């Protein structure tokens, strides 16, 4: 568990990174993460099966 | 004091959620995609109806 404050988000890295398999959201729109303002984000990462 | 009661609900009723992710209008449009937007919108619509 990672925890992210007090920092500028720039969510272009997240295309650049992979061709991503999966690029889903639940509370936003995922292309107007680029205009809103968050208190906290947390960051988690494992591995998983297909 | 009637139409004072009455005018101070009628105003306050604005700030209800009536089962919605939130109460303001700009809010909504700001953070989502229209598509998912008339969901959220019909529900307050009824409710200040």
């Amino acid at each position: 568990r990672k925890r992210i404050s007090n920092c500028v988000a720039d969510y272009s890295v997240i295309y650049n990174f992979a061709p991503f398999f999966a690029f889903k959201c639940y509370g936003v729109s995922p292309t107007k993460l680029n205009d809103l303002c968050f208190t906290n984000v947390y960051a988690d990462s494992f591995v998983i099966r297909g | 004091n009637h139409n004072a009661q009455a005018l101070n609900t009628l105003v306050k009723q604005l700030s209800s959620k009536f089962g919605a992710i939130s109460s303001v209008l700009n809010d909504i449009l700001s953070r989502l995609d229209p598509p998912e937007a008339e969901v959220q919108i019909d529900r307050l619509i009824t409710g200040r109806l």
